[PDB]
């Protein structure tokens, strides 16, 4: 089979700057008879199916914006985005349709490099519905920050909690190219009523000092 | 116009077989080429096979040969994929894609139309419905004049869960986080939205949580305490 | 003074629809009462001939075309019909003048485990003209890469087999079909009724 | 004495994700003269002696990979593994060497975080060799499940049997990151023949309803 | 490089005394600090005491003072630990640890080199060879085409026992459970393996149980029931 | 005028090696032939000077260092030697010009049940310079934690006593040592031989 190798695995580009993605095929996909390259480019936003961008290695699909370009011949090919937009953060795959089995590339994730943005921190006490179930979850929300590297520490009566938390981070936003984080501290109802102050401390590059948002059980 | 609709997500015990559907609504079906592309979680795209229904004979990738059976029902405009001898590695999202040209012309297998995907999870565990709890806004969720609220979808298996707000009327400022695997073996997910603080006590915010494998449809009103 | 209809209906083996056989019927008198009083036929429909005049009409030449199709495909053997059989295997003209006779032959053309001797044409670049036979087994080249007469990716064999099993539903059982064509040429009539 | 408390007792972290371990000392181990903390971190895989990872609460021992990091001062300390590997499943201890007695922490078990896996239940009747010896052992096997938390009840003629069972759990498997459990009901040959149906009822997170695997004494 | 070799495992009746050695093979010995760290089965690490041999004076933990005696022989590069008035709770693994620095430098008592351990078992039982009984696979041990089978190693003392399958030829799907201490003072454990159900009638499965303290090597064939 | 060598060799009490005593010999006439031609010394080795020529050589001052060490430690009293005594108690310079005299004293310095009056230094941060005396009894700080002059964890007393018992082997018996150092100072010679 014709294995497809892409370079690099990931690259960061500022808004409006040029983005270049490479695709290398172990065998030439340039058919000698028609002088055409059997190569296609796809775009896959998070949570969505792939989208056809380029076919014949140079021809754009109807509806694809003019900033997307395809170049190359033989075994070396290139996908170029002349000015990267916020709505272009995705993983791009290259496919060959010269022979079976049809093989895709490893994919290349492009992300926007943007200015530093501080997160807005929110904290949610446990719900009354969950307390009747015997467990209590406290959620700490970090909204619209950059870069994604952020630290969330759970303090219960000023005590470090580590084994009972899980956090999730969104993909880069398609409008402002920011991230959002949600850490969930889950305790039993028994341990929850053993303490008073529940805090989540946030450390980020956009914050001069760590931001702490806390509440007292019963307020 | 034309769209490809796939079957719902399923969970299958290892060693069994799963069959996923793909219906083409609004165009020709027989003369096109329909393929199945697999994508393991965090991995790339992988072609499994395809079929031109009018000829009835499908062409598979050598990797899946003998375990996958790709067929089509021309009378219902539906293409099927059946994967037998399921293993842990077979846990992935299964897409169905249609070729850009029809059979009278030259059919090159690059795909213009795609399906939304079907996630097949292979484990010995059984499905568990999620619990949906509200994240009530308070003065502690008001770091700015805008307050945040949401609902937490906790302790469900397998993936996925779909969360909309106000039956899809509210989409701006909505953040639905990717699922996170908890300390137990179960998944959890939260969806938050930021709204002005003045509208907290006077406006409605409804969570629309659907869990396909467990038939769990939950509507929760996020009301401040 | 009688037509050899026995050579057609009571034949031991029938051809596949894509390779339908045609027998010339001439220099005889055709009694359609004998056909109805021959066997139990599930389909017996005539076109282009008035019911009163059928027993008193002469024709130049008569062609008897025989083949085997699926049960629910018999409705396609009629003028102005479309489908897999009508478009790619056996097409009747819109002005067809003749009778179409069919009857279930599951006790003859279905074998345990599937009788794979009967075939039909899957696809053709252009639809069949009326009374056109195509027995070519060239491999269809769907893609740009040539096939070189080998089945594979974008290279499909044009013929598919019927899975005629005795346990199939009625719509999927074998049916033997005979299409009698009546020719109105300006020549002495070789087949008449009275 | 300076008591060392670690939290949590155990935590599960997925491969390539961050794992953080805490250590609390009842007295400050930061010497004012040297401005350095007299705390060390150790790693002990099963069946092996402890291995020195960090000393001075931030300094790595030669050979320890860069994924291990130590931070903290005074009484609050933290061991961090930036990307968890399969060869990092072990128990981690913190030690203070500021004053005698030298005291270790309670230990912290790090395990791989996996999706929920339901156990396959098997039951084994007593062997004929053991019955001739005067005792009978019935073994119930839970195979390849996650998490480790599981409930096994012995029902004998639909009656709960207690006090005559012992169970042991394997280490986390290095291939599928699952556990296996074996509960053994041991009775004398006299008590074993006093009953007919021997059942093993299993409750687990991966099971919607409890799975019961039983046999009748005398079949096979 | 350098390694610490400790004395063999011992079994002692309660109320008696045990002395464990730790010889340092390689490098200087007197200028280091050698400690004795105890670990009860399933429990954490516990510092008992240590000594810098060149000074001869040992430092103990107050808990064991009066019961433990730590000495060193500067001429043989061997450190000793003697624990008298032994109790049931003293059953543990006794590790020997060496400080990272030598005496001319600053000797802080964090340990980079460890010994493989010496197991001291304190029980009223006397050493006993195990009994190996087969856990025969049946239709009750065959979930979906895979069969489970094993053997039960019962009533042995002391630890440990090594269990392999087919003289080491079979390692895939093998699960040997940790031993459990019974009321009678004897240990027991089970080793199970999952195999294809089809191969029950064509493959042999042998348990290879070795118990060194009793010179008991037992091979048992687990024969399928097909029930 | 005779030299008071009897006050050194025939002294009733000898000092411990860590606190070795030095006697200055001057303003007298020394006959070294009797010492070398004696039959009470087990060890008599000289460096840089022939034993016979001492009786016809003049020196500015002569120092007699006396102490008691173990039997097998006598080999350490020599230039270019290392060991517990040479590194931490009594070191001779590599250019030593003198004689080392030792003799077994088990009948004088060994007591029933053990004579614990003789001491030696166990360890020192740095090795002793030649002809350096260290009588400090400060508690050695092995660790970072200070000792505050109290024996305990990482805080050890620097001196240990000899277990001189009459039943010990010859290598562990007390041996009295006298080190004669001859000083070539730029001064009139106050001690000469019978030349
Ligand atoms: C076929 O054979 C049967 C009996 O052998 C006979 O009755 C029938 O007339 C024959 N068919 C024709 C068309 O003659
Ligand atoms: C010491 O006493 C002995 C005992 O007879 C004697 O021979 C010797 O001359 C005395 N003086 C010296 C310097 O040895």
């Amino acid at each position: 089979d014709i294995v497809m190798t892409q370079s690099p695995d990931s690259l960061a580009v500022s808004l409006g700057e040029r983005a270049t993605i490479n695709c290398k095929s172990s065998q030439s996909v340039l058919y000698s008879s028609n002088n055409k390259n059997y190569l296609a480019w796809y775009q896959q936003k998070p949570g969505q199916p792939p989208k056809l961008l380029i076919y014949w290695a140079s021809t754009r699909e109807s509806g694809v914006p003019d900033r997307f370009s395809g170049s190359g011949s033989g075994t070396d090919f290139t996908l170029t985005i002349s000015s990267l937009q916020a709505e272009d953060v995705a993983v791009y795959y290259c496919q060959q349709y010269y022979s079976a089995p049809l093989t895709f590339g490893g994919g290349t994730k492009v992300e926007i490099k943007r200015t530093v943005a501080a997160p807005s921190v929110f904290i949610f006490p446990p719900s009354d519905e969950q307390l009747k179930s015997g467990t209590a979850s406290v959620v700490c929300l970090l909204n619209n920050f950059y870069p994604r590297e952020a630290k969330v520490q759970w303090k219960v009566d000023n005590a470090l909690q580590s084994g009972n938390s899980q956090e999730s981070v969104t993909e880069q936003d398609s409008k402002d190219s920011t991230y959002s984080l949600s850490s969930t501290l889950t305790l039993s109802k028994a341990d929850y009523e053993k303490h008073k102050v529940y805090a989540c401390e946030v450390t980020h590059q956009g914050l001069s000092s760590p931001v702490t948002k806390s509440f007292n059980r019963g307020e | 116009q034309v769209q490809l609709v796939q079957s719902g997500a399923e969970v299958k015990k290892p060693g069994s077989s799963v069959k996923v559907s793909c219906k083409a609504s609004g165009g020709t079906f027989n003369r096109y080429a329909f393929s199945w592309v697999r994508q393991a979680p965090g991995q790339g795209l992988e072609w499994m096979g395809g079929i031109i229904p009018i000829f009835g004979t499908a062409n598979y990738a050598q990797k899946f040969q003998g375990r996958v059976t790709i067929t089509a029902d021309e009378s219902t405009s539906t293409a099927y994929m059946e994967l037998s001898s399921l293993r842990s590695e077979d846990t992935a999202v299964y897409y169905c894609a249609r070729s850009t040209r029809e059979l009278p012309e030259v059919v090159d297998w690059y795909f213009d139309l795609w399906g939304r995907g079907t996630l097949v999870t292979v484990s010995s565990a059984s499905t568990k419905g999620p619990s949906v709890f509200p994240l009530a806004p308070s003065s502690k969720s008001t770091s700015g004049g805008t307050a945040a609220l949401g609902c937490l979808v906790k302790d469900y298996f397998p993936e996925p869960v779909t969360v909309s707000w106000n039956s899809g009327a509210l989409t701006s400022g909505v953040h639905t986080f990717p699922a996170v695997l908890q300390s137990s073996g179960l998944y959890s997910l939260s969806s938050v939205v930021t709204v002005p603080s003045s509208s907290l006590g006077t406006q409605t915010y409804i969570c629309n949580v659907n869990h396909k494998p467990s038939n769990t449809k939950v509507d929760k009103k996020v009301e401040p305490k | 003074n009688l037509c050899p209809f026995g050579e057609v209906f009571n034949a031991t083996r029938f051809a596949s629809v894509y390779a339908w056989n045609r027998k010339r019927i001439s220099n005889c008198v055709a009694d359609y009462s004998v056909l109805y009083n021959s066997a139990s036929f599930s389909t017996f429909k005539c076109y282009g001939v008035s019911p009163t005049k059928l027993n008193d009409l002469c024709f130049t030449n008569v062609y008897a075309d025989s083949f085997v199709i699926r049960g629910d495909e018999v409705r396609q053997i009629a003028p102005g019909q479309t489908g897999k059989i009508a478009d790619y295997n056996y097409k009747l003209p819109d002005d067809f003048t003749g009778c179409v006779i069919a009857w279930n032959s599951n006790n003859l053309d279905s074998k345990v485990g599937g009788n794979y001797n009967y075939l039909y044409r899957l696809f053709r670049k252009s639809n069949l003209k009326p009374f056109e036979r195509d027995i070519s087994t060239e491999i269809y080249q769907a893609g740009s890469t040539p096939c070189n007469g080998v089945e594979g990716f974008n290279c499909y064999f044009p013929l598919q087999s019927y899975g005629f099993q005795p346990t199939n539903g009625v719509g999927y059982q074998p049916y033997r079909v005979v299409v009698l064509s009546f020719e109105l040429l300006h020549a002495p009539a070789t087949v008449c009724g009275p």
